[PDB]
């Protein structure tokens, strides 16, 4: 079974890094490939790799067509990557992908609870986006559920590419 | 409200600066401003800014244009995004068509010296207006590249999160994306090598 997945979301926010953990490098556009299996169900999983500048808003059109789900990032260290999923994200992804299921995915688990990254957000009068927070935004957008995961320690992240195969599968 | 009617964001660049002053007051504003706050902010110009905080700072500057980012809280990748803002909504881009099919012819000249003098050659051929602005760009990210080891964004991560900004290229297939890899490695050249293209003594 073949599905394709593609993975949006702010610049930096660690898309690459989540398709990889399935350099400080931003992504032009990429292609990978996974295979998962899910309720008995063998998939080969494209897996289309974007870049989140606003650069390259016009180059994204190229990676949606005929697309089975969408992984939609924010990073848990950056409320505005979280602002821009209602404000950017959604619509863009709406507009060309419709009737695609979305999976909101909150990246960079481990800097909720990092002492640094919270030392560092204070100074801007900033914190760390908490789970209901994310999982509220998941339930405004319509999104197919709601993730957390972190590269960097890999908690989360198996749960992320199973939901996003049901979700292609269904 | 609507930027459409903006006298200052979607209007041609001539009308926003003088001979006299010739870098528009909003760049020089944003640019100072991340000179100042931002060389040490990691990923700068590559992670996104809020894009509804970035409106709304183009939206208080078209009300105000003696705003004060220093008295804002508007944050440096706000900052940062709303300057990109200002030159995708130019009708034309910052890097006029006819300079960019120059730029590739020199960029393949082989030898080096002779492709980085045919590449000077080529600007200046750009109207007077876009060549200060540019200048005034491509200096200014040469100068965060020189932190790169703290913001860690080297020459080349600059150009591919900043020369769509300045070319606006035509993305609509895979070979036209293909022939893009150019234009990125000519706005690197331009940031990596400034000093050559830029200084006067
Ligand atoms: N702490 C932490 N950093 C991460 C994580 N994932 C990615 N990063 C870092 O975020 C930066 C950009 O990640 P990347 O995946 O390339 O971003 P994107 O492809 O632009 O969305 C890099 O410095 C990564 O090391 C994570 O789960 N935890
Ligand atoms: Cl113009
Ligand atoms: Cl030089
Ligand atoms: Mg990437």
């Amino acid at each position: 079974i073949r599905k394709k997945l593609v993975i949006v979301g702010d610049g930096a926010c660690g898309k690459t890094c989540l398709l990889i953990v399935n350099v400080y490098v931003p992504t032009v556009f990429e292609n990978y490939v996974a295979d998962i299996e899910v309720d008995g169900k063998q998939v080969e999983l494209a897996l289309w790799d974007t870049a989140g500048q606003e650069d390259y808003d016009r180059l994204r059109p190229l990676s949606y067509p005929d697309t089975d789900v969408i992984l939609m990032c924010f990073s848990i260290d950056s409320p505005d990557s979280l602002e821009n999923i209602p404000e950017k994200w959604t619509p863009e992804v709406k507009h060309f992908c419709p009737n695609v299921p979305i999976i909101l995915v909150g990246n960079k688990k481990d800097l909720r609870n990092d002492e640094h990254t919270r030392r560092e957000l204070a100074k801007m009068k900033q914190e760390p986006v908490k789970p209901e927070e994310g999982r509220d935004m998941a339930n405004r957008i319509g999104a197919f559920g709601y993730m957390e995961c972190s590269a960097k320690t890999k908690d989360g992240v198996r749960e992320v590419f199973e939901m996003a195969t049901r979700a292609a599968l269904q | 409200a609507g930027s459409w009617e903006s006298n200052y964001f979607g209007v041609p660049l001539t009308t926003v600066v003088t001979p006299e002053k010739p870098i528009p007051i909003f760049i020089e504003r944003c640019i100072e401003y991340i000179e100042a706050t931002g060389l040490s902010t990691e990923g700068i110009y590559r992670v996104s800014g809020n894009k509804s905080e970035m409106e709304s700072l183009q939206r208080q500057f078209d009300q105000d244009h003696n705003l004060d980012l220093a008295e804002k809280d508007f944050t440096v990748n706000t900052v940062a995004g709303a300057m990109k803002s200002f030159f995708s909504e130019l009708p034309d881009p910052l890097v006029p068509y006819s300079m960019q099919i120059d730029l590739v012819e020199a960029h393949k000249i082989n030898d080096r010296e002779q492709k980085l003098h045919a590449l000077k050659e080529v600007l200046k051929k750009f109207p007077k207006e876009n060549h200060e602005v540019f200048k005034y760009v491509i200096s200014h990210l040469n100068r965060v590249s020189h932190n790169n080891k703290v913001n860690l964004m080297t020459s080349e991560n600059l150009s591919i999160c900043f020369w769509p900004t300045l070319m606006r290229p035509d993305f609509s297939s895979m070979d036209a994306l293909t022939a893009t890899r150019s234009y990125q490695t000519i706005i690197e050249l331009f940031i990596q090598q400034c000093p050559f293209f830029f200084y006067n003594r």
